[PDB]
């Protein structure tokens, strides 16, 4: 269903921010 | 290209797409990387090559052909119009890619565009068949006809280039160039009617020339000689199995942690004749029924422990509750691939990995109390009763789990004491 | 059900018979060989350790998987009065007949045998061309007589009085000639040891004294008995019913000497082929077997026309169908001789579509039948076309009060075999006449 | 009508252009299909350019079909002068020798395929009237050359080439051939005491 | 239920009865020996009619097809047994007697060979002809007077091996009886393991046919629906090839896999003298690293 | 005459198999099985399909190479409608190859191939094989074409360059492609690319494919490999397994995780090394040391024996056959000559010769 998504997306920008980071 | 590990590890959008795909997967991957907190860098190092198959997988495309000659219309025809076949038109004809860019989002909608697009003339000229005259075909997509005769040119000018010379049947006809005999007849010239023009079967075997070249620099994309072909190895030596042939020796080493004589065993073989020649009794070899009676003793003995393991001789069927069971399955896996982390950090044989080791261990400590209060949980809450059920079922892979840890320790205290 | 059979009437001959004939070695290894593999398992256990076994311990040495047949073999073994389960100290103690142990006991060993291998003179002689041969005639000469072809050397006259007596080709002597009876044609349908096991069942049921157990014996030995060699003529019932066995073809002997042919080893054990014909949509016969008994026993049922040396022809008639079924003859009867004539090619062809139906479905909206029903469906729904009727001649009476009369002088009357026909709810129940014996009284009260 | 359309799956075709740069490009990416594995069908003249040196081997000389006797064109007032000459001069037949022609122009076209004592393949011929010229074919030609081929039809023609490829489909003994067909020096030398 | 192809595989050996007859006091203990096989092959052919039985034996310097007769009268037995029995095993006599005559012409000539590899292959042989010929239940049966001490097993292993994977094709369980000093047999424990056979070592020779009787009665028509009374539990593992110790975890030769418990000298084979890489068995011989 | 052609032709095939030799063989084996569903295999020129047989072919070749080459692990790629697929990666379980074999069998093959494809995801799955591990691939064809989407000559040499040995196996005829991929494949040598003729010379050549092919000195790959046996231990309770996690009731023990696996011949999950037993190495040693074939006397000379020395029947007359081994100097019969070559390894009559 959907809540596989908020997981994966939220996880799409923590992994953006130890990027910037 | 993208094929290392580095690049493995960096499609994340592709490692999001086959996580979306599979499902234990992704039960995995919260409980390791969102629950435990597991960097999903050593998430995917431990899964590769599954990460190159599925790169594979994605990654891959099949080889050109004509659309044209294989799909017939079949009165409005029916069409299975398939967007892979689309597609396959629009990377086959640039310009039908080219008359589809301009007018499905300005001029005219998508059905009524490839309506008009079975109905115009370039698709039956393109097509394997002769264009005719009498076709009125689409008016919009015949200002299209004279863009194709260019790209027909620019395709021959960049196709065109000098030709190999043994091949080449140019400097046959240029040899004598300046023969002046009689022409041939009429059967050597083209196809043409009584005013000269031609029927344009020359014109036809140049588009489909014209497609064999193109498939020919499809292959030829990004993606001296003469004397070896011209060497015949008809009357040459065949190749040579230059295999290396094996042999042995064998000379086994012996196990590391009274005597008869020849005369002896001589009258012992006298005596065994003596006996053999003298007599054979017949019921003198049945037991006394007390020997018998131990030999049964001994017999059954066997018999009761190795049929008690034979009454033991999906899964089997579980007392657990399925959500403890399946709590217990999830940490026992989620446990298993710690441990073939920690054989991987310790394995490495790197002062590189050793803070990896330090805070997976602690990571493996926190498993630890975790499966401690999980049993402690399943105690209290079940009476011990199941709960030593769920402790043996959980023993082995804590065993070893202990047999890590004390590894662990004493090459720590082995190595810095 | 032939073993069965035997094992029938030996747990009908009582315990103590049944113990004089565990008696002697040969018995019991015929016995021996007739117990299931379990049951001679447990004997060959139990003969060398004398220990009278708790039945919990051969309950934990039986894997449940073939407890069906060992809960068959133990009853075999218990109703042959052959066990001696008594729950002594509680637990079920069980023990082998002790004179078919010891008499076991001394034929595996080789001791006191008694001669109940044989009473042996050994003056061998050649039995090819003798004893199969003479062998071979008299059973021809009785096997065209229950053809029906008359022969010249009639059977002898205590089995003609077998064959009168038993209901087993009738000699109805108004009609004045033996008749196959509907049993007779069974009889026929059967294997050679199953004939020879019906002939003396038949003659061991009316022989008298002629000791029983001298009978028992004997034919015991008789079948442990092997072949071409000469024998001392034992007791006196033996020696005239093997003077009766020697009139039947069974051994060659020179009036104390006697030679036994291979009919011992054959009651003992038995032994596009021989047999197999191909069937026929045109009903007409192409036999991979000839013999004047093949002809003999096929032109009962068959119009024939010639014989070739394998392949005897001819056609299936409706006359001919008619005509066996008038003889008494079953169609199960005729349709069992035809599975036992198959042919390889059209079974091979029956196999493959068998497999590609049962690939598709079960139920294929047709009725079941292997073998290619054109040859028999067309034989087959003619035969269904032979009976299709049923008649009651008798006693009746209708309109019943309500059902009080129907589950339980009905029910039970089923139990015990006094009606005919049996119809509750048309308030007509027919019986048969001497079967009212106990149904007309309840009824009254 | 569609036939070429449909039998497109296949393989691909090239005919012989009126431009030799053409044809010449067109030979190239036969070469390239065979090389790929893709492989051609080609179309020329038994007095074209192609039938006049052009060599094929192995998988390019694999089979070649003629269809009809490759007969000059009858009404040429040169020819019908040539053929009243030669009788004259040399009393060539007329007939006679335009099946001669037409059987050296085919000849030549079909040599086209073997190269050694290692290629092979199958030479297909469509005409009734081949069957009465096997005196116009060459000695080696015929050789191979049956007389219950002389009168074959697609079908059984279709078998004997399925039969041929699984045959050389194979491989065979080298001493079915060591000294008989080819030689080695010391079989030269065999063979030359056997002649002395 | 089938025709059971039944073979029993014997091997005699004068050494070894000798040193068992010196070890302990059984004197004549081979006479129990034959007797009670002779009662089991009576009690097996009372069991099956259809059945087949061959007598097969192995002498010091080679063996001998002893029943069925060659294919190119004594009466130690009584009269009062059965005429197939009594044929059988007086056939088994007078080729025992005249293989002791064979043995007394050549007792010493000494063989340190074992031709105990020959035969089971040809035991196996006349098995597959046996097969071959007309469905035939079959099981197979060794014997061994163990306690003579065996000098060398590793040559023999081979060809156990060889054997273990034909009659594993063939469906054939065997089964082991030993007497010996030894408890067990090792790769006679393997192959009862492996071959679905039964592992059995024991002493005294009476009782035997009890134990035979027991143990030694099961059929291939009924193997699968019953427990196998052996108590061994093995490794199939094996001692390294130039030190002689078994080994947990080892390495092989990827040329000629032979075991090596420990780092081959030479850096090469001692089996085919493949020489091996000195960076990658220096990664083998690196420790794993650890934090100071 | 009839017994004159089986002499002469047991005699072609004894020069054909005249090399006897003990050439080094590829043993730790990396498989690849290419398939293919394409609209050329639908042709009922085979009976019941070319497809079928394949199936049932495919299955029985699956068997064979568990069994003849335990440690090695093989996978499965099919070809279907322009893109090949795959159904089974390399694995020491044969049961998901069944699986995914009669899932085939359930299914309809339909398509056209492209081999470039194929063999760029190949390379990618022998991508992480380690060097003793030999790669491998076979091939079946039954068309005469194949479009790709670029060019198969750098493919080529790219595999080349990847040390791979492959071999195809046609269904019509020789191709000029195939054979340049066998030839270039396998240093020049072009015995790797064979076409049948029949159902029968189908079969014998999966029987020929099971074997395992010798290795050259040049591609030397001379090391050591780190191996250990499992202890299998049969256990009381059921108890989870390391890879599916499932009760099992008894099961292995890892040498040094201690951990239990389902199956051998199978590397450890955990510590990751591979345990297999003494049968799977032993299975080969009829290819380490092999079996020279046996001197058939002829029926002039006298003999030392005139029945068989192994089977014990007696010899026939026109012909002698009686094969002798050179290594033991005993003549046996044709019968037990062949099956012993064929099944057994070592000759009884050798172990009657005493050294
Ligand atoms: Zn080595
Ligand atoms: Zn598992
Ligand atoms: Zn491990
Ligand atoms: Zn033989
Ligand atoms: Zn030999």
């Amino acid at each position: 269903e959907e809540r596989e998504n908020e997981k994966t997306l939220n996880d799409y920008y923590a992994a953006l921010a130890k990027k910037q980071a | 290209d993208s094929l290392s590990k580095e690049k493995l590890l960096t499609n994340l959008k592709l490692q999001q797409s086959l996580l979306k795909g599979n499902k234990v997967l992704m039960k995995v991957f919260q409980e390791t990387v969102i629950n435990a907190g597991l960097p999903p860098s050593e998430f995917w190092s431990t899964r590769i090559p599954l990460l190159r198959a599925f790169a594979l997988s994605t990654s891959q495309k099949v080889g050109p052909y004509n659309v044209l000659s294989t799909i017939k219309p079949v009165n409005k025809v029916n069409v299975n119009l398939s967007r892979e076949k689309i597609l396959n038109i629009f990377e086959n004809y640039p310009i039908v890619k080219k008359a589809y860019t301009d007018n499905v989002p300005k001029n005219f909608k998508e059905p009524e565009f490839w309506a008009r697009f079975f109905s115009s003339k370039l698709f039956r000229k393109l097509r394997g068949e002769k264009i005719m005259q009498n076709d009125r075909g689409d008016v919009i997509i015949d200002r299209y006809l004279t863009l194709d005769q260019e790209f027909d040119r620019k395709d021959d000018d960049m196709l065109l280039h000098p030709v190999k010379k043994i091949i080449d049947l140019d400097g046959n006809i240029q040899d004598d160039p300046v023969v002046r005999g009689n022409r041939p007849d009429f059967t050597m010239q083209p196809g043409v009617d009584i005013n000269g023009n031609s029927d344009g079967t020359v014109d036809i075997l140049k588009g489909m020339n014209r497609l064999s070249e193109k498939m020919i620099m499809a292959l030829k994309n990004e993606y001296n000689d003469e004397r070896n072909e011209l060497k015949i190895d008809d009357l040459n030596e065949s190749y040579k199995t230059n295999y290396a042939i094996i042999h042995l020796k064998r000379n086994a080493h012996e196990k590391t942690t009274l005597k008869v004589s020849n005369q002896q065993m001589l009258q012992q073989l006298s005596l065994v004749m003596d006996n053999l020649i003298n007599k054979l009794d017949l019921n003198q070899v049945v037991p006394n029924n007390e020997v018998s009676n131990k030999i049964n003793k001994r017999v059954i003995t066997a018999i009761k422990i190795n049929a008690k393991q034979a009454k033991h001789n999906l899964e089997v069927k579980s007392t657990l509750p399925i959500d403890l069971l399946e709590s217990c399955r999830m940490l026992h896996t989620t446990c298993c691939e710690f441990l073939k982390h920690f054989y991987i950090h310790f394995q490495s044989g790197e002062q590189k990995q050793a803070s990896t080791v330090k805070k997976l261990y602690n990571h493996l400590k926190d498993c630890i109390e975790k499966l401690n209060e999980l049993f402690q949980d399943v105690l209290n809450g079940d009476g011990e009763s199941m709960s030593n059920t769920c402790t043996a079922y959980l023993k082995p892979v804590l065993n070893s789990i202990t047999l890590a840890t004390h590894k662990y320790d004493e090459y720590f205290n082995e190595y810095n004491n | 059900s032939l073993k069965h059979s035997v094992t029938q009437y030996l747990e009908e001959i009582p315990q103590q018979v049944q113990n004089r004939l565990y008696t002697s070695p040969a018995t019991c290894l015929a016995i021996y060989r007739i117990l299931p593999p379990l049951a001679k398992f447990f004997i060959m256990a139990m003969v060398f350790n004398e220990n009278e076994v708790p039945l919990l311990d051969l309950d934990k040495w039986v894997n449940s998987n073939g407890k069906l047949q060992f809960q068959n073999a133990i009853k075999s073994m218990k109703s042959l009065h052959l066990l001696i389960p008594n729950k002594s100290s509680g637990t079920l103690m069980i023990n082998l007949n002790p004179t078919f142990k010891i008499s076991l006991r001394n034929a595996l060993t080789g001791g006191e045998v008694q001669n109940s291998f044989g009473v042996v003179v050994e003056e061998n002689v050649v039995s090819l061309d003798l004893l199969d041969e003479y062998s071979a005639n008299k059973w021809e000469t009785i096997l065209h007589f229950m053809v029906g072809t008359p022969l010249a050397k009639i059977p002898s006259e205590k089995v003609l009085n077998l064959l009168k007596h038993s209901k087993l080709m009738e000699e109805v002597n108004s009609t004045g000639e033996f008749k196959i009876t509907n049993e007779g044609f069974q009889f026929l349908l059967q294997e050679i040891n199953s004939q020879l096991w019906t002939l003396l069942l038949q003659y061991l049921k009316m022989i008298e004294t002629m000791d029983l157990v001298d009978v028992l014996h004997f034919i015991f030995m008789l079948g442990a008995l092997e072949v071409g060699k000469a024998y001392k003529i034992l007791s006196e019932t033996q020696r005239i019913m093997l003077q009766d066995m020697r009139d039947y073809g069974l051994v060659f002997q020179k009036h104390s000497i006697f030679y036994p042919t291979k009919l011992a080893l054959m009651l003992t054990s038995d032994t596009i082929p021989d047999g197999s014909l191909i069937v026929e949509t045109n009903f007409k016969i192409y036999s991979y077997s000839n013999s004047p008994l093949q002809i003999a026993v096929l032109s009962l049922f068959v119009h024939l026309k010639a014989r070739f040396v394998n392949m005897v022809l001819g056609q299936i008639t409706r006359e001919s169908i008619r005509r066996a079924l008038t003889n008494g003859i079953t169609a199960d009867q005729i349709i069992a001789y035809l599975e036992t004539h198959a042919h390889p090619q059209m079974r091979r062809l029956a196999e493959e579509k068998l497999e590609k139906k049962l690939e598709l479905d079960p139920n294929c909206k047709e009725p079941l039948q292997v073998l290619p029903p054109t040859v028999v469906d067309q034989i087959r729904l003619w035969q269904l076309e032979l009976d299709r009727v049923i008649t009651y001649e008798g006693s009746l009476y209708s309109d019943f009060e309500t059902s009080q009369e129907y589950n339980l002088l009905s029910k039970y009357a089923q139990d015990i075999g006094v009606l005919l026909w049996k119809d509750d709810k048309k308030k007509k129940f027919f019986i048969s006449k001497e079967g009212n014996s106990q149904v007309l009284d309840f009824a009254k009260r | 009508m569609g036939i070429l359309d449909e039998v497109w799956k296949h393989k691909l075709i090239l005919v012989e252009t009126p431009d030799a740069q053409e044809t010449s490009l067109a030979l190239e990416t036969y070469r390239k299909a065979c090389s790929n594995g893709r492989g051609a069908i080609l179309l020329s003249v038994a007095r074209g350019k192609v039938s006049e040196g052009i060599d094929f081997d192995h998988q390019y000389g694999r089979t070649v079909l003629m269809i009809g006797i490759p007969f000059q064109y009858t009404e040429s007032r040169i020819l019908k002068a040539r053929l009243e000459f030669m009788r004259e001069n040399y009393r060539i037949r007329e007939n006679d020798f335009l099946s001669f022609d037409a059987m050296r122009h085919a000849a030549q076209c079909l040599g086209r395929v073997l190269r050694g004592k290692d290629d092979y393949g199958v030479m297909v011929l469509a005409d009734r009237r081949f069957s009465r010229k096997r005196s116009q074919l060459p000695k080696w030609i015929a050789q191979g050359l049956s007389d219950a081929d002389l009168n074959l039809s697609t079908d059984m023609a279709i078998s004997n080439t399925k039969q041929f490829l699984r045959t050389m489909a194979q491989p065979t003994d080298p001493k079915d051939q060591e000294g008989v067909s080819v030689w080695s020096y010391e079989d030269l030398i065999k063979h030359q005491n056997s002649r002395k | 239920e089938s025709p059971s192809l039944l073979t029993v595989i014997i091997e005699i050996a004068p050494k070894l009865w000798t040193t068992f007859d010196e070890e302990g006091n059984e004197k004549g203990s081979i006479i129990k020996v034959l007797e009670a096989l002779i009662v089991f092959l009576n009690a097996h052919l009372a069991f099956n009619s259809a059945n087949k039985v061959a007598v097969i034996a192995a002498y010091s310097q080679g063996i001998k097809y002893l029943y069925p007769e060659s294919t190119s009268d004594l009466k130690i037995i009584n009269s009062d047994m059965y005429r197939r029995f009594r044929n059988v095993d007086e056939t088994l006599v007078e080729e025992i007697y005249k293989l002791f005559e064979l043995e007394k012409k050549q007792i010493e000539q000494n063989s340190q060979r074992s031709t105990l590899a020959g035969a089971m292959s040809a035991g196996l042989t006349y098995v597959n002809r046996i097969s071959k010929e007309s469905s035939l239940k079959s099981r197979l049966l060794v014997l061994t007077c163990g306690s003579g001490s065996s000098k060398d097993e590793i040559f023999q292993y081979i060809p156990i091996m060889n054997c273990i994977f034909s009659a594993t094709k063939m469906k054939c369980p065997i089964d082991v009886v030993k007497i010996g000093g030894s408890k067990e047999s090792t790769f006679l424990q393997q192959t009862t393991d492996a071959t679905n056979g039964v592992y059995l070592h024991v002493e005294s020779t009476e009782g035997l046919i009890q134990y035979l009787a027991t143990a030694m009665f099961i059929d291939p028509s009924l193997r699968p629906i019953i427990v196998k009374p052996n108590h061994g539990s093995v490794d199939f593992r094996t001692s390294c090839y130039l030190t002689g110790r078994v080994v947990a975890v080892g390495f092989i030769c990827s040329v000629c896999l032979c075991v090596l418990s420990i780092i081959p000298p030479g850096n090469k084979c001692p089996a085919c003298d493949s020489q091996f890489d000195e960076h990658v068995i220096a990664k083998l011989k690196r420790k794993p690293v650890v934090p100071r | 005459a009839s017994l004159v052609a089986s002499i002469v032709e047991a005699r072609k095939k004894r020069t054909a198999k005249k090399n006897i030799t003990p050439y080094q063989r590829g043993i730790i084996r990396s498989l690849i099985l290419t398939l293919d569903c394409s609209e050329a295999m639908l042709e009922k020129d085979l009976r019941p399909n070319r497809h079928a047989m394949i199936i049932q072919y495919a299955i029985d070749f699956v068997h064979e190479f568990f069994d003849q080459n335990p440690i090695s692990q093989m996978g499965i790629i099919i070809m279907r409608n322009g893109l090949a697929q795959l159904v089974s990666q390399v694995s020491g379980n044969p049961q998901d190859h069944i699986d995914a074999l009669k899932s085939i069998r359930k299914q309809e093959p339909k398509g056209n191939p492209s081999l470039q494809n194929a063999l760029e995801m190949a390379r990618g799955l022998l991508l992480p094989v380690p060097a003793h591990c030999t790669r491998e691939v076979l091939i079946v064809f039954g068309s005469l074409s194949t479009t790709d989407p670029g060019d198969i000559h750098q493919t080529i040499d790219s595999l080349v360059s990847e040390k791979i040995r492959v071999k195809v196996l046609g269904l019509s005829a020789q191709v000029a492609i195939c054979k340049e991929l066998c030839k270039a494949t396998n240093y020049g040598d072009e015995s790797f690319y064979k076409i049948l003729l029949d159902e029968t010379h189908l079969k014998e050549l999966f029987n020929e494919a099971v074997t395992p092919l010798p290795v050259n000195k040049i591609n030397k790959g001379f090391t050591l490999v780190k191996m250990g046996f499992p202890t299998r231990i049969f256990e009381d309770t059921p108890t989870f397994c390391s890879c599916h996690s499932k009760l099992v009731y008894g099961g292995y023990f890892c040498p040094n995780c201690h951990s239990k696996v389902c199956s051998l011949p199978t590397v450890c999950p955990c510590c990751d090394l591979m345990l297999i037993l003494s049968t799977h190495l032993a299975r080969s040693y009829h290819h380490l040391m092999p079996l020279k074939t046996f001197a058939e006397v002829p029926t002039t000379e006298k003999f030392r024996s005139e029945d068989c020395f192994s089977c014990q029947s007696r010899f026939p007359i026109l012909t002698s056959s009686r094969y002798r081994c050179e290594d033991c100097k005993q003549e046996f019969c044709v019968d037990c000559d062949v099956f012993i070559h064929e099944i057994l390894h070592n000759c009884p009559g050798c172990e009657s010769k005493p050294v």
